[PDB]
């Protein structure tokens, strides 16, 4: 269900082109004639409002925005009951006869597991996890448990529900912790970091994506280079510049990945320009980054403007370490900013204690604040040193 | 052998003051004898006496540099602040003992 999830994701916010939502809408109507996508489109209008929420024919009666092409016509309306008879009335009667004839054990479990995948395309989630629970008691080895954790993971992928799905994803590994091969051991930890990207835990969850996407891909939902853009942007985002030379710019998979398609423009254009300390050509590569990468990708657009605040402070911080004092004519008259427009970027970063820099408003001499031998031994020691008696007397003064 | 027949930080500092008065009482009594009444034949010993005073008996020229030498003393208080907090580690663990006594009681 990645095709309808990735392409129709442009229905959230697209400020670039109008045909982006139109071209992606063709894949929605093409894939829905085979398998039922109806519960996916119903949630699109129930998530974001006053943008695309008025395009549904029957939810409430509304017409708005630019898109008349996403809807259920009189054909799919009559096909709504046709798919329900095949996915419920037809399948449940065949499995019910298996319990009466008592044929096999794991074969009956795989029947409920395969049937449980149809409930994801139905839109009733109470019977989705119920059928998986019936096959849970019939599951013996780890072969039948592979598709169980995949169907449960689709509940948060297909319905975009990060609340009730993460409880079931953790319940499988917590009740019985085995993992089998290290391939699945990374799968239980991958789904853990997916729901943490919705709450935006930053480098905690995002550090596992660059490791998993550079080794193995499920290959069933998508391809290797389609979701590779998630690890390309978060690669330089989470990892410091010191380790970018031994990891990102030199990699067996990444250097062969840029030759597959030009839609990345991260591990190549942004990495080489950042390692060369040249910000003249580095910034125009960011112009095609957010547009052609962050917006179309799902988990990347969940952040969007959350990337730059961490990245914009870091790109200048690395330049301040290479010189004691810089010049305003280098920043204002050359690369990324003008004179007056510089106050908007570094103006809000310093009061947040993100970086320490000094700009001269007369002679135009940029000055860098260097802690020298102070560092965390003196100043930062006082800050985090007060937490010793703060956390001790918090619950300690009340005894029991 | 003599220890068996005969048988901390504040006591060690007590001997320091006794050595401070030794510097005071030895110089004042000796120097006052050479000067004023009854000058003995001297200036042979005086060269050795003033050899101590050149190097608040020592040097005020390092007062600016002394603050850099005092830094090690300030560093000793950096860890000691946690060492004083390290006593609260056992102090918090010992809280479980009495709390356990109330459960058994």
């Amino acid at each position: 269900n990645y095709e309808v999830s990735e392409k129709a994701f442009l229905l959230t916010q697209s400020k670039v082109s109008i045909e982006q939502r139109k071209e992606a809408a063709e894949f929605v109507l093409a894939k829905i004639k085979e398998e039922e996508m109806a519960p996916y489109y119903k949630y699109l209008c129930e998530e974001y409002l006053v943008n695309n929420g008025q395009s549904d024919l029957e939810h409430d009666e509304k017409s708005d925005s630019l898109n008349e092409w996403i809807k259920f016509d009189q054909e799919l309306y009559n096909e709504l009951c046709k798919k329900n008879e095949s996915k419920i009335k037809e399948l449940n009667e065949k499995i019910q006869k298996l319990e009466e004839d008592d044929e096999g054990e794991l074969e009956q479990a795989q029947a409920w597991i395969n049937l449980g995948e149809y409930y994801a395309q139905i839109g009733d989630k109470d019977n989705a996890e119920k059928t998986l629970g019936k096959s849970l008691s019939k599951a013996i080895s780890t072969g039948a448990k592979i598709d169980v954790m995949l169907t449960i993971a689709r509940l948060g992928f297909f319905y975009n529900d990060q609340l009730y799905v993460k409880e079931k994803l953790e319940a499988v590994n917590s009740m019985i912790e085995k993992g089998g091969d290290w391939e699945r051991r990374n799968r239980y930890k991958t789904y853990y970091g997916i729901h943490c990207l919705a709450v935006r835990n930053f480098k905690e969850a995002a550090k596992l994506l660059v490791d998993s996407l550079a080794t193995f891909t499920s290959i069933e939902l998508t391809s290797y280079e389609s979701i590779a853009t998630y690890a390309s942007v978060t690669g330089l985002f989470t990892l410091e510049r010191t380790d970018l030379k031994s990891k990102v710019i030199d990699s067996p998979e990444l250097l062969s990945l840029i030759s597959t398609t030009a839609a990345l423009q991260s591990i190549s254009s942004l990495t080489i320009s950042l390692y060369a300390s040249d910000y003249a050509s580095y910034f125009p590569y960011l112009l095609e980054t957010y547009a052609n990468v962050l917006i179309p990708c799902k988990y990347l657009n969940r952040h969007a403007d959350f990337f730059v605040r961490e990245m914009r402070r870091k790109v200048y911080a690395q330049l301040l370490e290479s010189y004691k004092t810089l010049s305003l004519k280098s920043m204002a008259s050359a690369f990324g900013v003008s004179v007056a427009f510089l106050d908007n970027d570094l103006g809000k970063f310093i009061p947040n204690k993100q970086l320490n820099c000094v700009i001269d408003r007369v002679n135009g001499i940029v000055e860098t604040n260097r802690p020298d031998n102070k560092n965390a031994q003196y100043h930062l020691l006082v800050k985090q040193g007060d937490g010793l008696l703060t956390k001790l007397q918090k619950y300690g003064a009340a005894v029991r | 052998g003599v220890e068996h027949l005969l048988r901390i930080r504040l006591t060690n500092q007590l001997k320091s003051l006794k050595g401070l008065q030794s510097k005071l009482k030895d110089v004042v009594e000796y120097l006052d004898k050479v000067i004023n009444k009854e000058l003995p034949i001297n200036h042979t010993i005086l060269g050795k006496l003033q050899d101590v005073f050149n190097l608040n008996n020592l040097q005020k020229a390092l007062t600016v540099k002394t603050n850099d030498e005092l830094m090690v003393i300030y560093i000793s208080n950096l860890v000691r602040s946690i060492i004083a907090f390290d006593d609260l580690i056992e102090n918090k663990i010992q809280n479980k003992k009495i709390q356990e006594q109330r459960v058994k009681d």
